[PDB]
């Protein structure tokens, strides 16, 4: 695996390194990179590309701010369920 | 700009 | 078909896994990437259906279930696209 | 016709794709719901039948085969509903 | 009346059309529903103070003239006495051995 | 006290008519219900008994007498509930 | 959900 | 405090009593637990015991008898419930 | 409200017993008297029954029995008092039958 | 009056309610207690008749029915404390 | 000859939809328009109407029927975008 | 607890030792008083027949009881005893 | 030890002199006298109704019971519990 | 010694004129009272003091009335005894 | 040089219309403008509110304005009608 | 994550038992699957793909450390078996003679 | 007086 | 390191003069392309973090002041950024 990881979310492009991927044990990503690709050869993971900015933000920071009058908490909190990051579930309840 | 549907449907 | 399968869903682009497109059976999505299509300028497998909604259908077919925005005033558009999609138990939970 | 019509059968509501309805042609679900009908209080299409059972009566729709719970004590009249529907391969199936 | 009558047999929530409920003249049930002094629930069901479980049973001789039972049904006894109180004496009949 | 009466027996929901509760003088129900009461958190009447014997008591208080299922294993104490609810007839009819 | 006991042969409705 | 209708669920069957039954034998476990605890999904309080044979221990508080189903096979298993729930005159009245 | 143990005065007897005791048979007068009052000049709720025949009431609450002392000669009164505090069992059980 | 009457009647120590005591107009305990009499050592109303048979009395006028003891030899006695107690209706029971 | 899938600018909104969607309706504008044109900078077929109502147009030519999104401020907007692409039973639909 | 009990038994005052109490292993009073609710002046209160604990306390000081002559609550004792959990009492009484 | 003792006999009150208590070398109470009450009084785990006439015959060496006593082999009981074989016999 | 004279009896607390105790000469209580004690200063006597009211109402009365049915006339006469109250012994024979 | 299909961004919303449309009505200020400030991506640049300039484009299309039911900016694009020159909008905004 | 109260799904048949309860015994399977991604059913109760009726018998073993079953209980042999699967050595020794 | 109980069961 | 560097920030990217970055020293920033690093596929650096906030960090360094688009939702979010890459001023500025 490259340094920095480029991955491709529902049709959103992000970039990360391969660290930040790692670095919650026993998650999905944890999982994923200890594969499906687009055709453009980025690592492809079929979720909302819109709420991976706050997951890829809580890998980063173990911790995410959301904007002011966020609508979907909830929808967040369904991707943090799936990405398996059980601390940033009990943070949006 | 978010107008009428694009206020809370995210696009592209 | 490829294993990541690029979408045009009314102007709207979408990608998703093959295996979620064909994921219901019986359902339209599972019709019309059936193993046995129109396409945009760009190559894009496209879909004559709202673009903005199409996002909760895939979000359905990911998970069985669908958590929609606060204050979501398109419950009844949405469960139009589930009718025209033939999922049934999306239907239901948005009656 | 609605994609997927809902149901109220005996007073258990169902939601199924129009297709599923009109799958095997000259059955009674195929005439009623043919696109050349009694309503609830609710505007929902009603049938008359005992609503547990037409769970197995949409599934060999669907599929063309049913798989029955073990020990399943409803057999015979899950037959009754089929003779009702008008399937007579079902029927066949439900008689050994 | 309305086509659909939702009914409330004893907590058991059935629906029928108002044809099925009169389908046999001089019964209970055709007495009840022959065409506001019926009783209703919370909910404004009508209510039949009855066994709701074995109704089922009820509702399907209405429908066929005839009634299938589960393989080794243990209450054709308080079927019959349901059927006695409806006043079907067809379905008394044939819930009563022959010997 | 409403025309269609709402039941939790013991945790064992149940319906019947007010005149079906007060219908034997002198009885425990007919007391319980009579016009001149614990309640469940849906606001249903409670009655501190067990809850699957119950429908056989609503079933003789509706006829004066009672069919129970073929092999019935607990007449015993469907005997007891009857000598709890005070009707002296229906204990005689189960001895 | 399985006949365990009076389950077997006593019908009832949870509240 | 405690409410006058308790809402019980014993190892997933769901019982409905007042507290006065609960309360009803001094020195007896249930006794112990509901004087003046641990809840499920549903806010019911929690008992991690047998829930089919609770029915004969409740019913042997609220009459301190209690009937059998007949031929019931759980005799034994009903004794070791009521040495749990430390009713004494309930394991006396099972031993022959 | 009330304490956990209540303090009874029956027509001159002085009882003592748990406030559980008094409201475990629903429907009985006891339990309509303590479910949530006269007083003599001790503070003691007060019933206007007979106290020696209350002792056999009182164990009955208990066990939901009563065993009776040998040639108990008010059996009849005993009743009377079971029938005044609403325990149909005991009734019952007083009765020859 | 207190609203509970502490009696010593020949002896023995009876506590009933001032509404029992003036329960029969025109009776003797009626006239003592109705809105200047003798009392013992502790302050107590003294009643100088028979203290076992006046427990008879006091449960007439309580239930206005007679139940005596299995046996009871010493009607003749009672119906004498009636007859000076002033309860007609109770002399003509025990005749 | 027009191909399977048109895009559409329509006043500053992109749509794409088949060109039978545009001619399912006979003697309508957009029937007109695409049986056998204004064009953009990016060579899409331009419509100088109002972009963001365009939405509802494109739905009822898809379905002959038209759900509004809960408290659609927009009713009469929409009913005049209607007369303009001469759509004479959405008109009605949106006429109350 | 103290050396010495002070019991109220259902209206009854007794009082006995600690040790009296405590003196048959699994009994009620052992499982009671082994390191509770009170009267009005603070007295260790047994919802019981105050009459015949006066026999359950002999018993316990002697590990046998000797009764009243014609004693006629023989069987009344023998379901205290039995309350009481004295399986060896309620055998003297049978 | 005082001139007079203040007993709690199981929740009764007895009062006696010392001299009484050790009158009868070997008996128990003269074992005793040779656990106290909340009040401070030496306390004897017995029946509190029947040490009256445990008391008397400590007193006299001979005891009068009264007329119809149901209690006499209760009170030998206690005799034999206080070791007062004289008493026993008296009772037998 | 005072008027009134605080009297324990073997438990039970009596209180008395002195004109009582010293009104029969030559017995007991007439001997013991011409010109042992508790822990509270009062004047011990070593006797059943239940039994001590009726010695102490014959002293009063020069006769005693008895409760019906009394039980202990016995027991009384051996306390009369102890007391040397030679007529009380006598009716109570 | 104008191009057929002109396009625009308002305060931040991208609009695309004709260049006739523009030019509809003489003496107006888009008329002025269009018979220029370019933002960033090069289109045409107009220092106004985006959400408005909606009914502004309406008008210049129709002739006629339809506005949403219970409006309440009506003063707010009277004031739009003001500064792009629009007395008959202006009139039918009174 | 787990809650204190746990809800199983064993071969259709619900079972509600403490978490604690689960966990009482280290190394066994049950105490694998919930010690700190399992298995659900359709009402997202944690699903056990063994004997229903069984299981009533293996969850009192873990509740009380003994075994009392039904009278004349005709299954020794395959509730040995169920023991045996969610790795309980002391309660297979206890089926096994 | 001893009534019932009274007659035999001496207490408190 | 260039004059003109071409960093990649989460997927965004972004032009700036190597001045800029060096700024103000202590930051991150600083101690990152101090003359004394990680790339993406392309050559490009890369940061590890939101590529659209960026845009307002590379300002705050151009002119050690900051404008805001009107009701900006994401001051929140602009303010951990301003910490994780250890510009003090600004994370005042934003608080």
């Amino acid at each position: 695996f490259p340094e920095v990881v480029e991955l491709n979310v529902g049709g959103q492009v992000y970039f990360t390194r391969h660290s930040t991927l790692i670095s919650i044990p026993h998650s999905l990503l944890w999982k994923m990179f200890s594969l499906a690709k687009d055709s453009k050869g980025r690592f492809f993971i079929d979720r909302d590309g819109f709420l991976f900015r706050y997951i890829l933000d809580y890998l980063r920071d173990r911790q995410v701010v959301l904007p002011d009058h966020f609508p979907e908490k909830g929808r967040l909190k369904r991707e943090a369920e799936y990405f398996q990051l059980p601390d940033l579930v009990k943070l949006l309840t | 700009l978010p107008i009428l549907h694009h206020a809370y449907l995210p696009s592209i």
